[PDB]
């Protein structure tokens, strides 16, 4: 029959999926935001998927812009909240300027005027004080690295470098799935992304994933909530892997700790106290020390009853090397013991 | 703000309910069972069916 | 003090809702009821058990003709079944494969689905064989889509995690209206007969009835203990049932404002995922985290029977147009069809 003949068609394809979902290893990122989990996906992409092609970086132009103007304007907006005075009182009429424009311009775009005004506020020392103060207030991760080479991002015939790429931010919405070939099998690692909603009604779909790579933010040990200022973003992130890695849905599951932006750490652990995240803290405040103790602190939430370990791995995700290295330690072991 | 217009709606939503006007549960209970009566006699899964007229027989 | 005058103002105007529902409260549906003569032990038999899915069901639809119907797995496919001959009609690769709900057009046109991609994809079927044509995707939500019902080929409504639902023009792909009120996810939604009507049930373990015209909740029916995963409209649409984490369903009257009856059994302590009246109204079938379908009698509250057949959650269920059979959908990825 024409109907019977399509149905076995259509099985034939079914059971071609079925081989292939077989050699497929499924690979769940979770962190709160801003924790590395996009950047991750990025990387996969350029590591394992020829990388972005020139109108995709092209495309990346107005986001990066959108980023850069953000940046500037937090820092701004906290000159007034911080009541920090301006290393030359002219740029007291540049951020007046810079602030008008920002809501009569286009989003995404970068009139000269306009970075002519961020680059002169950027070497303020008034400004740079602000900047070194980020912890005070909601300042985007990539602020000093945009704003410090504005000149480049605006120069004709400018293209997105990978870095630009990687460094960049875009909201959005919905599941980001990416899927790739490595070390002869398939890979199909997910975000779920701006997910508004309560996670135990959707939790349950991912049980059953090879392995959930959990990204902490090293560096968020001295910052707070954007939309709840009192919550510390650390004690959020331990609050979020408690209520993960002790779910129902996962007691038997790989789990790796990526515990991310080591780089900003390493810079920031000489000038903060992690007692502003552990009070209880008597370690010494250095990268290793500081750092180890974080680590331990997450990993004590584990209450599972299959005690497999959890790795931990100390990593940037913007730098494409380092990841390309973790993800290959990473990819051993779960090949090796799933 | 949010907190307080949440609520402001929230509010503003039961003054609308409260003026519900109302019927009689045994009005609307007797409506509705007389509305099943009248036809789970012809219900499949009530009564099961012939096989015969069975569209899911073998 | 704002906000608290506001807190009071608010639970003032709750203890004088449920007055009012006790003022209307003269007897009780099984009082009513008693003198009707039990349906007796149901006792269905799986006709057939559609074998295709690669993992998990999550949704599922019969088609009008109460023959087709298509189902939805995270296997990233939307199969359509001829569940007559069990031949397969077409197999969508979803470009989201995370989907959490599926509907069939009543012109049997288009279905539609969607879930952690918080769009609602539209399909045309009259187009393509085995795979098919996606025609429309309803980008606005921004929380996972749990549950969507077309009116007709222009029109669908659709349940979101984000807690509101939305009227679409899918020609347009806007939203035509937006319901707002709830304050939990909303898992599920149903139309009345009349499609001038619809209830949505939510984490807020709350039920609203909602004008599609005018946009705005016309009343909220509440007594559930967690979240309603599931609701449906019953034949008459002056009333509809609900299906909840709590282990219990429920029936609710629009115009007595209020439940008429609770079915539960202190031997079934699982969630419920879905609920559906059979044609007359007279049993209420509900799938639970058990892995059994349990049937009620709707005007007694007995449980006339059970379908066990699956070895994993029952996440879906319906019941044909013609009321000839029961379908269900499991995590155990098959779907059955009982008679
Ligand atoms: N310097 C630095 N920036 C990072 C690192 N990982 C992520 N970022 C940046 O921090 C921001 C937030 O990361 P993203 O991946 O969007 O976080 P998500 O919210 O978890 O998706 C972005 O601007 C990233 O480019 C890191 O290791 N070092």
């Amino acid at each position: 029959s024409a109907e019977e003949k399509h149905s076995r068609e259509l099985e034939k394809k079914l059971k071609e999926d079925a081989e292939k979902d077989a050699r497929t290893v499924k690979l769940l990122l979770l962190g709160a935001g801003e924790s590395g989990k996009s950047t991750i996906v990025k990387q996969m992409k350029i590591i394992h998927q020829d990388g972005y092609s020139l109108e995709e970086c092209l495309e990346f132009i107005a986001i990066i812009y959108g980023n850069t103007l953000q940046s500037i304007l937090a820092i701004v907006r906290a000159m007034t909240t911080l009541n920090i005075q301006y290393g030359d009182s002219a740029r007291q009429d540049d951020a007046r300027k810079l602030m008008h424009m920002a809501d009569t311009i286009e989003e995404g775009t970068m009139p000269k005027e306009m970075s002519d005004i961020i680059q002169r506020l950027w070497k303020d020392s008034g400004i740079q004080a602000c900047f070194d103060r980020a912890s005070e207030y909601q300042l985007n991760d990539s602020a000093g690295y945009y704003l410090s080479d504005l000149e480049r991002l605006v120069t004709p015939g400018y293209v997105p470098t990978e870095q630009d790429v990687l460094r960049s931010r875009v909201k959005t919405t919905g599941i980001i799935e990416t899927q790739f070939s490595f070390k002869d099998l398939n890979f199909r690692m997910f975000d779920v992304g701006g997910q508004r909603s309560e996670r135990k009604k959707w939790i349950h779909c991912f049980e059953g994933v090879t392995a959930i790579i959990f990204c902490v933010a090293l560096s968020d040990y001295d910052l707070v909530l954007a939309e709840d200022e009192e919550m510390n973003r650390m004690h959020e992130s331990m609050k979020l892997f408690d209520s993960i890695c002790n779910n129902k849905w996962f007691t038997d599951t790989s789990i790796i700790l990526f515990l991310n932006k080591k780089d900003l750490f390493e810079e920031k652990i000489k000038k903060s106290p992690l007692t502003i995240c552990y009070p209880e803290y008597a370690g010494s405040n250095t990268y290793e020390e500081a750092g180890n103790y974080i680590k331990v602190q997450f990993l004590e939430l584990n209450m599972r009853r299959d005690v497999k370990e959890i790795y931990s791995h100390m990593t940037c995700a913007t730098d494409t090397q380092n990841v390309k290295f973790v993800f290959d330690a990473v990819t051993d072991i779960i090949i090796k013991e799933n | 703000l949010t907190e307080k217009d949440k609520l402001k709606m929230e509010v503003d939503q039961l003054k609308k309910e409260v003026t519900l006007e109302r019927m009689l549960v045994s009005k609307c209970c007797e409506e509705f069972r007389d509305y099943v009566e009248e036809r789970s006699g012809e219900d499949p899964l009530v009564k099961g069916i012939p096989e015969d007229k069975n569209p899911f027989k073998e | 003090s704002e906000l608290d005058q506001l807190r009071q103002e608010a639970e003032q105007l709750k203890n004088q809702i449920r007055d009012a529902r006790k003022a209307c409260a003269d007897a009780t549906l099984s009082q009513i009821t008693n003198n009707i003569d039990p349906v007796g032990r149901i006792q269905m038999r799986t006709r057939r058990t559609l074998r295709g899915h690669l993992a998990k069901i999550y949704a599922m639809h019969w088609g009008t003709d109460s023959r087709l119907l298509l189902s939805a797995s995270q296997d990233g496919k939307l199969i359509i079944w001829d569940s007559y001959t069990t031949n397969k009609v077409h197999a969508i690769p979803l470009r989201s494969s995370w989907v959490m709900t599926c509907a069939y057009a009543p012109s049997g046109n288009y279905v539609a689905c969607g879930g952690l991609d918080n769009i609602c994809s539209i399909y045309n079927l009259k187009t393509r064989e085995g795979n098919v044509r996606v025609s429309r995707e309803l980008a606005g939500h921004t929380g996972y889509l749990s549950c969507c019902r077309f009116l007709d080929d222009n029109q669908i409504v659709t349940s979101s995690g984000d807690t509101t639902c939305a009227l679409w023009d899918i020609e347009t792909g806007q939203q035509t209206t937006t319901f707002t009120g709830h304050t939990g996810d909303v898992m599920s939604l149903s139309l009345a007969p009349d499609t001038r009507l619809f209830v949505s049930g939510a984490c807020d373990a709350s039920a609203k009835l909602w004008d599609v015209r005018e946009g705005m909740c016309r009343q909220t029916f509440t007594g559930h203990e967690s979240d309603i995963n599931a609701i449906c409209f019953f034949p008459n649409g002056n009333a509809f049932a609900t299906g909840s984490d709590d282990a219990t369903c429920r029936l609710f009257d629009l115009r007595a404002d209020q439940e008429l009856m609770t079915y539960s059994h202190d031997n079934i302590i699982c969630g419920i995922t879905s609920v559906s009246f059979s044609k007359s109204g007279r049993l209420l079938l509900a799938g639970y985290d058990d892995f059994n379908c349990n049937v009620w009698d709707a005007l007694k509250a007995d449980r006339a029977g059970v379908l066990a057949g699956h070895d994993n959650r029952v996440s879906c269920l319906g019941v044909t147009d013609d009321g000839m059979a029961v379908a269900t959908g499991s995590w155990d990825s098959f779907l059955k069809i009982w008679n």
